[PDB]
RNA sequence: CAUCGGUUCUGGCGGGGGGAUAAAGGCCCAGGGAAUGUGGCUCCUCCGGGAGUGUUAUAGCCCUGGGUGUAAUACCCUCGCCGGGACCGAGGACCGCGCUCUGCAAGGAUGCUGGCGUAAUGGUCACCAGCGACCCGUCUUGAAACACGGACCAAGGAGUCAA
RNA sequence: AGCGAAUGAACUUUAAAUAUGUAAGAAGCCCUUGUUACUUAACUGAACGUGGGCAUUCGAAUGUAUCGACACUAGUGGGCCAUUUUUGGUAAGCAGAACUGGCGAUGCGGGAUGAACCGAACGCGGGGUUAAGGUGCCGGAGUGGACGCUCAUCAGACACCACAAAAGGCGUUAGUACAUCUUGACAGCAGGACGGUGGCCAUGGAAGUCGGAAUCCGCUAAGGACUGUGUAACAACUCACCUGCCGAAUGUACUAGCCCUGAAAAUGGAUGGCGCUCAAGCGU
RNA sequence: CUGUCCCUAUCUACUAUCUAGCGAAACCACAGCCAAGGGAACGGGCUUGGCAAAAUCAGCGGGGAAAGAA
RNA sequence: GGGAUAACUGGCUUGUGGCGGCCAAGCGUAGCGACGUCGCUUUUUGGAUGCGGCUCUUCCUAUCAUACCGAAGCAGAAUUCGGUAAGCGUUGGAUUGUUCACCCACUAAUAGGGAACGUGAGCUGGACCGUCGUGAGACAGGUUAGUCCCUACUGAUGAACUCGUCGCAAUGGUAAUUCAGCUUAGUACGAGAGGAACCGCUGAUUCAGAUAAUUGGUUUUUG
RNA sequence: AACGCGACGAUACUACCCGCACGUUGUAGACGUAUAAGAAUAGGCUCCGGCCUCGUAUCCUAGCAGGCGAUUCCUCCGCCGGCCUCGAAGUGGCCGUCGGUAAUUCGCGUAUUGCAAUUUAGACACGCGCGGGAUCAAAUCCUUUGCAGACGACUUAGAUGUG
């Protein structure tokens, strides 16, 4: 129907800052810097009060005006990341066989491995090697279970699936075999 | 699937009439 | 046009109301409001209104509304041309938001008395106080949380395994009974579901319901009154702050 | 190259007539309305602005009749006047129709000029280039298709005579 | 059309569309009386003749490129396709008549190609304008103008016959009908979701949810002798319905465009090829 | 043992690259690269695409051959 | 004996029967009407068939195995159904005139098709007349039809660019396949009987490209 | 790829390189054949003033097809040397020398090509002449080899030697 007019509106907290260019944007603030492309979908971006950015989009379809909430909402999430952060806890949970996951960082492009060994007994080491900025930790908070945390949403949910999906059986009884890493809670850090 | 939506059709007039609300085999045998 | 949800129809014995339910409501107040001498207005903020059961079978003499507050407040006449009484247009703004109206011909020394004697634990409900820490005992826990004494406790029901972990307690299913850790105790810390002095959420209010401790106190509170014989209203002593309407 | 005739394409200019003697529109004359409500004012934790109320006021607008006005312009139909280009020059004393009639654009091109006067123009072959283009005959059938004859060349080669 | 005209396709004042036979002047009609072997009761009728009437619009229009008679002479006796009308048949094919048109013996422009399609028919040349069909070069001419629609994991570029329907589409646009909403609509969040009653029969056990039948009352804001999860039974959760917060348009069924699927085999190939996406596709 | 098959042995017959010299015939419209389209189960020349480089030697298992229909 | 027709299907074919009733949005204002349901086929106790067969090229997928998935009381194992997938492979018997069905043996399995009216290439296993008849045929009675070259592919030379050496890579082809054994482990799992899998290791089958140390065969070494 | 390309060795003549005298030599076609940011297009450029639809812009453009001379001008071209730079199919900068040079102005010559006739003028390639420098090569046949083979073709070896 071709709307003439369509806006959304992003609040921004105190502390951080949000440097946005033609399309690129990146937020500053106590967790550290994350910056995002959003070239692929057409809108406008201003101020309108002191500390609320509004997106707007004109002479657009109601497609459009979906991709502006999308990008809406993918804004709001860096703005959470950069002030709470992200947190992912798993438990891990076996039959006869424990699982022996082992967390290590290297200097060498600088991200974290995580070895899983003894799932089912199963003879292969499986390594993952995860996105950059997440950081994993055995905690003695509770036993076999473990916290995936970071700053972008979209790389510590992204790690935290690969963990589940490398973690997955064969050939068995679903209803029978119920070990695995498996993602528990979801929330922020602060 | 136009069998599931012609059940279906018939189910909610069914349910919607009962909500509301509140001999060939016999010759053949013989 | 094409892509919206398909919205189930239910196969339900009970259909919507509205305007029957709606009227049967204008007509019942209609026939209340000369019957009895005094109209009470009452509130509950944030309570679980399970006992209303309980203080209409004990005030069986007496009629107690609580439904919709517009719909009440415009039968009872919130101008001065459509009232049935000269000045129930003025208990017209203290009905104003989770509020009621109770028709007696009893006297309020009596029913105040009632209102200020009656009071009963039930259960947290969200966005109250904690005015306590409630944390499970690290072992295998039972359908208490570790209020009663275990020694004469009942192991929970197995069939909360996944109810509980969706709501977050890190739980598994040892031998057929829901541990935390170990049966043994040890191995891990506890849970605790809430903290003192802290909002408490819709989480842990379910898992206080779950584990059936209650952490509130419902009590009903008179916002204000009406005689009709003389014709007045009367501020009581909590309507003086609430957001009148 | 200049002035003509015939056919033709194309650009511009000056008028006339008709609509509802266009409908609009400017400026005035009255009368009447409203709101996407101007100015006031009344509000509103106002970078800002909103909301309210009401009929010109410190914007305006709509609608109805009236004058300028036989206004202008659009559209359609018409009377002419200039400009640029292409193709063509059939006939060969006069006769005729005419005219703007010493003459003429009037029953068909003359006038002035330049270079060359020789392979320069023109022509023939071979090649290239762009476009077009089934292998002939016989026979059948409504028609195709099949089928048959065709290695090439020279000479001979088939509706004649008589009653 | 009407039956406020009568009567009741078989009714009518009137009268459609659609093709079609005949006639339209001196090659005339009458009227009038002479004859006849015909005829009549009869100079009475019919035929054969006389007189008159209009030679100018002489008896509609339009064309007319002449028409008629006789004698003689040569080649011809096939059909195929299609429109319309019409009779019959099948699951579908189809079969048979009538008229007309195209092909025969016909070149040329276009449909990329061509028996049947569209335009138009022909001496040799020059110039101009067109038809059908086209204007993204191949290819002459528009990446022309206006308003919209469509994104296809082998779209479409005219096939609309089949596949193919009361078909499947949480693809997209326009429209119609119905319904609810500041008496707060749809979606959501926080709560209620209660008592008789573990209602009757049956089962070892079955309390709303293994089974059979009815399905009531109160409380009401509302709650089903219960829509699902669950237990050996319970318990517990959940749905229907209801209240608070939020705040303004929603949601049910059809219809009409475009798009996808709506069935496909086997050497590698076809909107003519490239290629084309606010088109170089579709409608005006 | 066999009215069965195969192999080994023998015989019969046909089986043969280049150079010197000698030296035909069959057959022959003109040709000869493919794929789709060319209504008449028809293509070899036409449309539009793939493409496409002189001159030769050898091998050859493909095409240049077929119906006529109750 | 006369006439008409003289081939034939060609965006055909495939997976879900027909008949009658009920319902039936609609069209319509009686008639057509899909999907479902009911009745018949059809139930109260467990041989058919009357042109075949074999080898090789290429293609299809309507997938038999292999690879990866989804579902199943799928404990393990062995499986069943469905999906993407044609890269890779896809037997021998008994019986019968032949084939299929059933049954029996190895195997991972021992799938189905096209090469376009001539089922890619190769091989193998009568009708007219006449006489006499006709409740019926017969005739040693006659006549008669049966049509070494170009090109593709595989290799090998090649003038022009002065000869030669050393290279690049457009384009074209393309390759690997399956099974078994050890460890995992008599572990996971299971009442028991039974009983896997990933990582690691080693062989074998088919296919393909090479090779003559050795072994076997061949002998004009006529030694 | 036998009509795709590169590197290197040796290249007797012919002429290998160098300069001009050129050529009645060729060309799918000189006539100012002038012009390097990148990236985005729901943003970009900038000297940080501002600017951006617009390449209908910048450069260049006067002189017998462009003469001779003179006041004034240090501006713009061209050629050779040194230092460096450019490799994706190989160039540009700086300096220097030398040559030419209207930014202002002036005198002398243009005539006759007769009223137009392509204003024969550029580039690269190739060919004929000179005069300066440089070098004195290979392949095939023939014989031979067997790592090869139908014949060709291929690996080899013939010049004094580990022949």
């Amino acid at each position: 129907m071709r709307y003439i007019h369509s806006e959304e509106t992003i609040p921004v907290p105190e502390n951080l800052k949000v440097s946005i260019k033609s399309r690129l944007v990146t937020v500053e603030g106590p967790r550290g810097k994350l910056q995002k492309d959003l070239s692929h979908i057409a809108v406008n971006f201003s101020v309108v009060k002191k500390g609320v950015i509004g997106l707007e989009i004109h002479h657009g379809s109601r497609k459009d005006v979906a991709a502006l909430r999308t990008v809406r909402t993918i804004i709001n999430n860096m703005i959470i990341g950069v002030t709470k952060g992200f947190k992912y806890k798993m438990r891990y949970v076996y039959a006869h066989f424990p699982i022996n996951v082992n967390v290590e960082k290297n200097a060498e492009t600088g991200c974290y491995e995580v070895e899983i060994r003894n799932f089912i007994g199963e003879k292969i080491v499986r390594k993952v090697v995860m996105a950059p900025g997440v950081e994993v930790e055995i905690s003695k908070a509770q036993k076999d279970e473990l916290i995936l945390s970071g700053n972008s949403l979209e790389a510590v949910s992204q790690s935290a699936a690969d963990i589940q999906q490398i973690c997955k059986v064969r050939n068995k009884d679903i209803r029978k075999f119920l070990d695995g890493i498996y993602v528990s809670e979801k929330g922020n850090i602060v | 699937r136009h069998a599931q939506k012609i059940q279906m059709r018939k189910a909610i007039k069914q349910h919607e009439e009962r909500n509301v609300k509140g001999t060939a085999k016999a010759l053949s045998s013989q | 046009p094409k892509s919206k949800r398909a919205r189930v129809y239910h196969l339900i014995q009970v259909n919507k109301k509205g305007r029957e339910a709606k009227e049967r409501l204008f007509s019942n107040i209609r026939e209340t409001i000369p019957k009895y001498q005094h109209c009470f207005v009452f509130s509950v903020d944030n309570m679980r209104n399970n006992y209303l059961k309980d203080v209409r079978h004990e005030l069986n003499d007496c009629r107690i509304f609580f439904g919709k507050t517009k719909l009440m407040a415009r039968a009872l006449g919130t101008t001065p041309e459509e009232e049935q009484a000269d000045g129930l247009h003025r208990l017209t703004r203290y009905l104003t938001g989770t509020v009621g109206l109770l028709f007696t011909n009893r006297d309020p020394a009596d029913i105040e008395s009632y209102f200020s004697n009656l009071s009963q634990v039930d259960f947290a409900r969200a966005g109250t106080v904690a005015p306590r820490t409630v944390t499970v005992p690290t072992g295998i826990v039972y359908s208490t949380g570790g209020e009663v004494p275990p020694e004469h406790d009942v192991p929970v029901s197995h069939t909360l395994e996944p109810e509980l972990r969706r709501l977050g307690m890190p739980v598994r299913m040892i031998k057929g009974k829901v541990c935390l850790g170990d049966e043994k105790g040890e191995a891990s810390e506890g849970y605790t579901i809430c903290k003192e002095g802290e909002v408490l959420d819709s989480r842990q209010t379910r898992l206080l319901k779950l584990f059936s401790i209650c952490l509130s106190e419902f009590k009903v509170s008179l916002l204000g009154y009406w005689n009709s014989a003389s014709g007045e209203v009367t501020e009581l002593e909590a309507g003086k702050t609430r957001p009148k309407r």
